[PDB]
C-alpha cells in the first residue's frame, strides 16, 4: 500500500482514477530517470517504473508529459536514446486512443530500439563545458 | 561561504538573493522562470507572507541590487512536514509575480532525477552571499566553493552530528573544515555536475558554526523533495 498524506491498493495507484482526497495516487505517474532524462511511467500492474519507447513518440506527447510533471508550457528537447536504466520491460505507445500514462501498454522491446529522453526545461548550463 | 572565491558572471546563473526590508536574508535557486527553491526556515512566521520578499537574479553584488531590479514574490509554500526544532524537511517554494527572463546571466538549475548514481564523496559546489567567517556579516559579492558529499553514516557518527541527520538531509563539506556554508547562505544551492549538466542536490539548511572541524554543512535532500515540488508546480499550473 501507498500513503497519500492521509494508504491505497497498489493496482489503483496510477490507474487513471483518483482515490486519494488530494489525488496523490494519480498526479505523480510520469518521471525522468537518470542523468539522460529517460522518460518513465509507473505501471500499476507491475508496481514499477518502466521507460517509454521512442516508437511513435512526438513532441506533443512529450509536452503533455511535461505538463503532467508540473512544467506547464515549458518544453526543451526530446530524442530517442539507448536505454541505460537497465530495464527489461517498457511502455509502448498505442496510437488508437486519454492521458499520457493511460495511452501506453507493456512491451518487452521497442521497435526503434530506443527510449524517450525528455527535457522539459533548458537547465543546468553555466559558463563552463 | 567560508573558504571560497568570488563568483564570475554566469558562473551560477540560478543563484538568487532573497530580500526583506531592502536587505539580503536568504539564498534560493531558480528551477523555472517562476519558481525558486529555498529553505523553510527562511520563511518561518512572520516572514511566511509573500509580500515581504523580493528576489534578485543575475546580479553579483548586493550593492548593485537597486530599487527596481527585484522581482516581487507572489507565493510562499513551506514543506508541510517542516519541523522547526530539527530542521527536518527544510525546503520551501517561492513563485514570482512576473517570470524571469533567461539568458547567459539567469538560467535554471536542473532538478535531480532518480538514478543519478552519485559517488559517496561526489564533488559539489555551494554559492551565496553568506558570511565569509563564522559570526561575520553578509558578503557584498557572491562567493562559491567546492565541497564533497559526506555519507550520512559518517555524518551521523558520535563525533560529527550524532544521529541528527535525517533521510531528508545530506552532508557536504570537509571534516577538517575551513570550507563551508555560513549564515546568509541558507536556502541557496548545493549543486553537482554530471553528464555535462548541473543538478541541484541540496538546499543549504543548517550546521554547527561555520567551517569548524567535524561540523560540516547539512543540506535539505532535494531528491526526497522532488515529488512534493512537482505536485506544487502542477497544482499551481491548474490555477488557484
Ligand atoms: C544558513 O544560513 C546556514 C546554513 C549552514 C550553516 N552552518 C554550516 N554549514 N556549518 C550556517 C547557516
Ligand atoms: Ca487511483
Amino acid at each position: 500500500g501507498i500513503e497519500c498524506d492521509s494508504c491505497i491498493n497498489p493496482s489503483n495507484w496510477c490507474d487513471g482514477v483518483s482515490h486519494c482526497p488530494g489525488g496523490e495516487d494519480e498526479n505523480r505517474c510520469v518521471r525522468l530517470y537518470g542523468p539522460n532524462f529517460i522518460l518513465q511511467v509507473y505501471s500499476s500492474q507491475r508496481k514499477s517504473w518502466h521507460p517509454v519507447c521512442q516508437d511513435d513518440w512526438n513532441e506533443n506527447y512529450g509536452r503533455a508529459a511535461c505538463r503532467d510533471m508540473g512544467y506547464k508550457n515549458n518544453f526543451y528537447s526530446s530524442q530517442g536514446i539507448v536505454d541505460d536504466s537497465g530495464s527489461t520491460s517498457f511502455m509502448k505507445l498505442n496510437t488508437s486512443a486519454v492521458d499520457i500514462y493511460k495511452k501506453l501498454y507493456h512491451s518487452d522491446a521497442c521497435s526503434s530500439k530506443a527510449v524517450v529522453s525528455l527535457r522539459c526545461i533548458a537547465c543546468g548550463v553555466n559558463l563552463n563545458d | 561561504i567560508v573558504g571560497g572565491e568570488s563568483a564570475l558572471p554566469g558562473a551560477w546563473p540560478w543563484q538568487v538573493s532573497l530580500h526583506v526590508q531592502n536587505v539580503h536574508v536568504c539564498g534560493g535557486s531558480i528551477i523555472t522562470p517562476e519558481w525558486i527553491v529555498t529553505a523553510a526556515h527562511c520563511v518561518e512566521k512572520p516572514l511566511n507572507n509573500p509580500w515581504h520578499w523580493t528576489a534578485f537574479a543575475g546580479i553579483l553584488r548586493q550593492s548593485f541590487m537597486f530599487y527596481g531590479a527585484g522581482y516581487q514574490v507572489e507565493k510562499v509554500i513551506s514543506h508541510p512536514n517542516y519541523d522547526s526544532k530539527t530542521k527536518n524537511n527544510d525546503i520551501a517554494l517561492m513563485k514570482l509575480q512576473k517570470p524571469l527572463t533567461f539568458n547567459d546571466l539567469v538560467k535554471p538549475v536542473c532538478l535531480p532525477n532518480p538514478g543519478m548514481m552519485l559517488q559517496p564523496e561526489q564533488l559539489c559546489w555551494i554559492s551565496g552571499w553568506g558570511a565569509t567567517e563564522e559570526k561575520g556579516k553578509t558578503s557584498e559579492v557572491l562567493n562559491a566553493a567546492k565541497v564533497l558529499l559526506i555519507e550520512t553514516q559518517r555524518c551521523n557518527s558520535r563525533y560529527v552530528y550524532d544521529n541528527l541527520i535525517t533521510p531528508a538531509m545530506i552532508c557536504a563539506g570537509f571534516l577538517q573544515g575551513n570550507v563551508d556554508s555560513c549564515q546568509g547562505d541558507s536556502g541557496g544551492p548545493l549543486v553537482t555536475s554530471k553528464n555535462n549538466i548541473w543538478w541541484l542536490i541540496g538546499d543549504t539548511s543548517w550546521g554547527s558554526g561555520c567551517a569548524k572541524a567535524y561540523r560540516p554543512g547539512v543540506y535539505g535532500n532535494v531528491m526526497v523533495f522532488t515529488d512534493w515540488i512537482y505536485r506544487q508546480m502542477r497544482a499551481d499550473g491548474e490555477f488557484v
